């Protein structure tokens, strides 16, 4: 439990710090 | 093994002895990232700059390889200057062969980094190539001919960029060979140590003691490199090179890469063409004279307080020159730069050798 | 439509540092304009004023932008 | 006489678990080594990643 | 003059070490470039495909590209022709060459904006200050025709007239288009244009820090472990007497 | 250079402990800090002065440059 | 044999035949306003054609020539005073003077 | 008192803090190596231990307790008579090589 957990946890922290700013966060407003 | 494992090493060398391996790592890092950049770079003046933006924008991870190469060059010099400083302070230069090869290595890396900076063909690229090659025009009777021969024309142009790519590509490998000779000469004597006293009575195996220290060092170097690449990739660079080369206009605040600033300040301090170029050359070649200027009966500065003060004055002076090299040629910087330039040579040629003799008399030998 | 920038600039130039600089600028204005021939201009004074004011503007302007 | 040679006291350096000269240190050897092994295995995985 | 006015530091949402760009702001910034700056400034290194997954969906970007006409060919007759733009096309250049650009701007050359934020000390702080910093010349300053006074431009005389003002454009999300808002958004878009790797390097940076936070103390412990043999060794000198 | 052919040494005894028998960070702070202070006080008089000079020349020179470009220094 | 081979390789780095093809350049003086220094690319480097003012002309006339490091009277460097034409390359190390 | 600066310099130099004597710190050239080779067993062995002790202290970034520091007044050159003769012999060979 390293690369998976490490990568997901870090991505989670990153996305949390940048909540609402990333494309994946606003994408729904423009998108089958 | 005879380059690792059972190699006898002093029991007391400090972290200042870690820079040799960090330099090897910097060189391998540069060669690897460099080779990968060369797989996408084109040296035609019409496409050079574009190919670099292509690397950073469309090549997978091209941006990290590019900025690791750029900042890797900076880490290379930080390590070079620390390595040379260690040698001066501890009297390691008494290993004449190792030291002189060392001087050649410093000059070759400078030449390599200069040519590399020319490849993206930005404004700094073009004018750096212009100014540095013209240093040869200071040579009497044949200077101008030599410059045009190097350029492959009457000005920096297509022929210049293409040959610089070729020279920049191969020189690093020559550096690698020369570095291996640097090490073969060092192995004949073994390493110097902080006390400057022979350590034959207290040697320890290179492995595991220094293999582990070297790894720790490698990790710290990588931390420093990636902090720059991932959090401040342009911090040590120049914004002007983000502008394509324009042969009809030299930026008004043009300045050299940070690791060349001290030498630039020295050259700028002399209002004579030949005088400045000679001072520039001597600012580096004086390293080859240091061994001949050693007056102390002791090898290291560890036990020499006066020499130490002058040593740190020399470091503070290089810092002064670095600062001045980054300022405009205006008062009061012009005078400070001239005083700093004079002090540089005065410290190495007169003050340090004199302090050594004074220290000798104080110890009655 | 009102740009927050106008509002913020107005509040910021109320600060002592800005008023002082504004007074030096206005003083330069009177001096230079009262002259037919001169090579002086009030660029220095204006820049001192803008430096003090914009430092302040930069500290709060974005709270009004999306 | 070589018999006047006694190893100096190392009590200021010893790990707590091997401070009692009247106790065998074999009972803690597994724990003391297991830790270092854990440190080396974790480093290897970190570097591999 | 030779006097200098350096831009202040604005609290951009992407200023922090682990702070990403605000993609809605990038989207609005693109609109500013498209509607305003593109008439005079090129952006040679950015293509419609680069916008996908950053500030527009693929369908939206394709639609944006189809808004312009680009030259292509030659065809079977050896003729060049016009077609709707597509994702692979780079943003249209307003002029065929810099000479024409200068001819259309009183001799001044609007630089390519692809790297403007990286090509200028101050980055977006400079661009924002410049865009929102036009004012009347100070007393005693007289500018030649075609030049405008801007305290943030070196020398203070710039060949670009104030490009933005209130309502210079209408945003797709209703955001009030005040001058400062427009500048803030175009500067954010310009940051992305010059450094598209921006968000990813910071994410990688966080992982690098977490990994070093782990590995450094461990390797240091390995170092201390091995060296303890030497650090606690004791010596004795027993010469025969 | 090889162990066995380095130099001549007589009458020296060396005592050592296995790394597993000892602490890797003995008195890291209770002694580490005091020694660091000793080493710092011990060199600061040789190292610091030149940089204090740099600092002074820098601040004086920078301020001098500024004043020189103004109307009323 | 060695002299021939070495000089051939050395020669290969010298300006190639396409680089040596040179020609003059015609300039339209009317396009250049008084006080303006205009730069053109010519034979590889900048070519300055500057329309000088009376004041500039007079200032250059007042220079104490014997104190110059490269002593030349202004009138030995121009055909028509209002026009100064120079190769825009600093004689130190090649940059373009502003 | 030149002697005052001398004792001050001796301590500032600090090799005494590692328990070294001045001759223990001399840079070894070929004359010095020959002189050291000529040392009687006891002086050679003493030299070896003081150097080994110093290198060990250096590795630990430590120094001896003040009461064990070499004293300015007690530091005498054990190497001088041997080194002087080695240099004299070399100079003699050099003069003969000149003829
Ligand atoms: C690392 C080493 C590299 C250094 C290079 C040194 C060169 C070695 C010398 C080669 C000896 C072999 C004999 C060759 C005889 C060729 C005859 C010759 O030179 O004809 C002249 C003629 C010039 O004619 P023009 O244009 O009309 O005259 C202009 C007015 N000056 O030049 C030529 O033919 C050039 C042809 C060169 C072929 C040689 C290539 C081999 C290169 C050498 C590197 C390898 C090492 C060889 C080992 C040495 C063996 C003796
Ligand atoms: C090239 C120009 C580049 C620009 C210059 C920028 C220089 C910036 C300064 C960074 C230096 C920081 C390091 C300070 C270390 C402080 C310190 O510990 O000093 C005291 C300490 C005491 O050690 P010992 O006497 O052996 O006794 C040990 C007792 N337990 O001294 C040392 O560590 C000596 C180490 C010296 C190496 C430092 C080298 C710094 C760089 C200099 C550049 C080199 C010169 C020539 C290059 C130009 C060609
Ligand atoms: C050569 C040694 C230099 C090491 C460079 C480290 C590097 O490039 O980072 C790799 C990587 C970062 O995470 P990624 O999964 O690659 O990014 C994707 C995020 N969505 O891991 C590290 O930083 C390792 C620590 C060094
Ligand atoms: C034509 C009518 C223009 C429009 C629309 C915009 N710009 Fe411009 N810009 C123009 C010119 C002729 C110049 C050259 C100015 C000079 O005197 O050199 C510029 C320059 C800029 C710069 C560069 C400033 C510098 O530091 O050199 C920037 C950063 C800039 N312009 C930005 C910019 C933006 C973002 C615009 C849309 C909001 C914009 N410009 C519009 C001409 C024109
Ligand atoms: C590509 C650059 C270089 C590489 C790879 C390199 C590598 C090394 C290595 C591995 C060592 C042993 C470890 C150490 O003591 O740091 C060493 C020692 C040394 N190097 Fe370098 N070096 C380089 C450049 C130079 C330069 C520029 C100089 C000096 C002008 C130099 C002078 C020395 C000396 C004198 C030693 C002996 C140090 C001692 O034992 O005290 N080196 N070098
Ligand atoms: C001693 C090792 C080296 C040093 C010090 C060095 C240094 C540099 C420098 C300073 C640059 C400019 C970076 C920038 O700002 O863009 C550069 C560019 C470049 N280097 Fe190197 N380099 C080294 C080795 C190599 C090698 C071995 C290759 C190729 C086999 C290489 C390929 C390139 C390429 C293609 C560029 C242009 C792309 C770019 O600008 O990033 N380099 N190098
Ligand atoms: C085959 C084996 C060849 C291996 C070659 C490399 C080598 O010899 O590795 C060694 C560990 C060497 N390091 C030392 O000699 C060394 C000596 C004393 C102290 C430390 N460290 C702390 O006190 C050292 O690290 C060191 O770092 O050199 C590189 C520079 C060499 O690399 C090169 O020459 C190329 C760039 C290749
Ligand atoms: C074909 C290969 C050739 C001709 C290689 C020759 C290399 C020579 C030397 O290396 C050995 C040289 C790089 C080294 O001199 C010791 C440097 C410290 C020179 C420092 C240097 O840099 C500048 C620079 O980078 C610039 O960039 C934008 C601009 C510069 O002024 C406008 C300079 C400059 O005025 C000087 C002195
Ligand atoms: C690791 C600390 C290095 C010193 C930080 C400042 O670094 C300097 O920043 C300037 C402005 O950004 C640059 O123009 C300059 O080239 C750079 O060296
Ligand atoms: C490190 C010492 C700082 C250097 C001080 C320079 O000082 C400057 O020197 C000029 C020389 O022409 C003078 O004209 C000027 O008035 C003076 O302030
Ligand atoms: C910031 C405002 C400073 C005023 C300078 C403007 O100056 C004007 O610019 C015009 C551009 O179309 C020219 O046609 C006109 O001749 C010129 O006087
Ligand atoms: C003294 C100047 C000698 C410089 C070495 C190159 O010299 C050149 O070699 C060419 C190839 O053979 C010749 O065609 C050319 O005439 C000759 O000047
Ligand atoms: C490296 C700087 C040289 C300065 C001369 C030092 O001089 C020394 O200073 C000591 C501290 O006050 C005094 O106790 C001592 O008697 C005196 O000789
Ligand atoms: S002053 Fe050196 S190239 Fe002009």
């Amino acid at each position: 439990f390293f690369e998976r957990a490490f990568d997901q946890g870090a991505d989670a922290i990153y996305e949390h710090i940048n909540e609402g700013k990333l494309w994946k966060h606003i994408k729904h407003k423009y998108e089958k | 093994n005879n380059a690792f494992i059972d190699l006898p090493a002093p029991s007391n060398i400090s972290s200042w002895w870690n820079f040799g391996s960090l330099l090897g790592i910097c060189l391998i890092l540069q060669i690897l990232t460099g080779l990968f950049l060369a797989m996408h770079y084109t040296s035609d003046t019409t496409t050079a700059f574009s190919s670099v933006t292509h690397i950073c924008r469309d090549v997978n991870y091209g941006w990290i390889i590019r900025y690791m190469h750029a900042n890797g060059a900076s880490m290379f010099f930080i390590c070079l200057y620390m390595h040379v400083g260690r040698g001066l302070y501890y009297g390691s230069y008494t290993f004449l062969e190792t030291w002189n090869i060392g001087v050649i290595l410093l000059l070759t890396v400078m030449a390599t980094a200069f040519m590399g900076y020319v490849l993206p063909w930005g404004q700094m690229s073009f004018w750096g190539a212009t100014v540095i090659t013209n240093l040869l025009s200071a040579i009497p009777y044949i200077g101008t001919n030599l410059v045009e021969w190097i350029w492959g024309g009457f000005s920096v142009d297509k022929a210049t960029l293409t040959r610089f790519f070729a020279f920049h590509f191969i020189l690093p490998f020559i550096i690698m060979a020369i570095a291996m000779v640097h090490l073969l000469f060092l192995h004949e004597t073994g390493s110097n140590n902080p006390t400057g006293i022979s350590s034959d009575v207290d040697k320890i195996p290179f492995h595991p003691y220094y293999t582990i220290k070297d790894i720790l060092g490698a990790l710290l170097l990588i931390l420093a490199l990636m902090l720059l690449v991932l959090f401040a990739p342009d911090l040590l660079g120049d914004p002007d090179n983000y502008t394509p080369a324009n042969p009809l206009n030299t930026p008004p605040h043009i300045k050299p890469e940070w690791y060349f600033l001290f030498a630039y300040a020295i050259l700028r301090s002399i209002p004579n063409k030949l005088g400045g170029v000679l001072a520039l050359a001597f600012s580096i070649l004086i390293l080859a004279l240091i061994p001949l200027l050693h007056t102390s009966k002791q090898r290291s500065m560890m036990f020499r307080p006066l020499s130490q003060c002058l040593f740190w004055a020399l470091v503070a002076d290089l810092l002064t020159l670095t600062w001045i090299g980054g300022q405009p040629v205006e008062h009061p910087y012009i005078t400070i730069g001239q005083l700093a330039s004079v002090l540089y040579f005065l410290l190495i040629l007169v003050l340090m050798p004199t302090a050594g003799t004074i220290e000798n008399k104080l110890l009655k030998w | 439509l009102v740009d927050p920038l106008t509002t913020v600039r107005e509040q910021c130039e109320q600060l002592e540092k800005c008023v002082k600089a504004r007074e030096r600028l206005e003083l330069c204005d009177e001096r230079v304009s009262s002259r037919s021939q001169t090579e002086e201009d009030c660029t220095e004074e204006l820049l001192d004023f803008l430096h003090a004011r914009d430092h302040c503007v930069a500290h709060k302007l974005f709270n009004s932008l999306k | 006489s070589h018999t006047d040679i006694k190893v100096p006291d190392f009590s200021d350096y010893r790990r707590p678990e091997v401070l009692d000269s009247t106790k065998s240190s074999k009972e803690s050897s597994e724990a003391r080594k297991g830790f270092s092994y854990l440190v080396t295995a974790t480093t290897t995985v970190g570097v591999a990643y | 003059s030779d006097l200098e006015l350096h831009p202040p530091s604005y609290p951009w949402s992407h200023r922090g070490l682990l702070s990403s760009l605000d993609h809605t702001s990038i989207r609005r910034g693109f609109q500013v470039y498209k509607q305003v700056c593109s008439s005079c400034h090129s952006m040679d290194y950015v293509a419609y495909r680069h916008l996908v997954g950053v500030c527009y969906t693929e369908d939206e970007a394709k639609a944006l590209a189809e808004e312009v006409e680009v030259q292509d060919g030659p065809n079977e007759d050896g003729e060049m022709f016009m077609r709707p733009g597509k994702l692979s096309d780079y943003f249209p250049k307003p002029y065929p060459n810099p000479e024409a650009a200068r001819a259309a701007n009183n001799g001044a050359l609007p630089p390519d904006l692809s790297y403007i934020v990286r090509a200028r000390h101050g980055g977006e702080d400079y661009v924002f200050s410049l865009l929102t910093g036009y004012c009347e010349p100070p007393t005693g300053v007289s500018l030649r025709e075609g030049l405008y006074f801007n305290p943030y431009f070196p020398g203070q005389a710039i060949g670009m007239a104030p490009p933005i003002y209130n309502e210079v454009l209408e945003f797709d999300d209703g955001t009030p288009a005040t001058m400062s808002q427009v500048a803030k958004d175009v500067c954010t878009f310009l940051r992305w244009a010059a450094e598209p790797e921006h968000d990813h390097r910071k994410r990688m940076g966080l992982k690098m820090l977490l990994m070093m936070g782990l590995l450094l103390p461990l390797v240091y412990a390995m170092k201390r472990h091995k060296w303890s043999v030497l650090k606690s060794r004791k010596l004795a000198y027993r010469p025969p007497k | 250079r090889q162990f066995g052919h380095l130099t001549r040494v007589r009458h020296v005894i060396t005592y050592s402990l296995s790394p597993f028998e000892q602490r890797a960070f003995p008195h890291y702070f209770s002694k580490g800090i005091p020694n660091v202070l000793r080493r710092t006080r011990a060199c600061i008089l040789r190292v610091a002065p030149p940089f204090v000079a740099f600092y002074l020349v820098y601040t004086w020179g920078t301020q001098e440059f500024e004043k020189s470009k103004r109307k009323n220094p | 044999a060695a002299k021939n081979v070495v000089s051939q390789f050395v020669s290969s780095m010298s300006a190639s035949a396409d680089v040596l093809a040179m020609s003059k350049i015609e300039i339209k003086l009317s396009d250049i306003p008084e006080g303006k220094n205009m730069a053109f690319k010519w034979r590889g480097k900048p070519l300055f054609v500057r329309h000088r003012t009376k004041k500039e002309i007079d200032q250059e006339a007042a220079v104490e020539v014997s104190q110059l490091r490269d002593p030349q009277h202004d009138l030995e460097r121009v055909k028509k005073p209002e026009w100064v034409i120079l190769i825009g390359v600093c004689t130190h190390l090649g940059c373009v003077p502003i | 008192w030149l002697e005052g600066i001398r004792k001050w310099y001796y301590n500032a130099a600090g090799f005494n803090k590692l328990g070294l004597m001045r001759d223990d710190t001399i840079h070894e050239n070929d004359d010095v190596k020959e002189a050291i080779r000529r040392l009687p067993e006891n002086l050679y062995d003493d030299r070896v231990f003081r150097i080994k002790r110093a290198l060990d202290l250096s590795m630990r970034q430590q120094i001896l307790p003040k009461e064990q520091w070499t004293k300015y007044e007690e530091d005498k050159s054990y190497l001088e008579p041997y080194l002087k003769e080695v240099i004299r012999e070399r100079k003699e060979r050099e003069e003969w090589a000149k003829k």
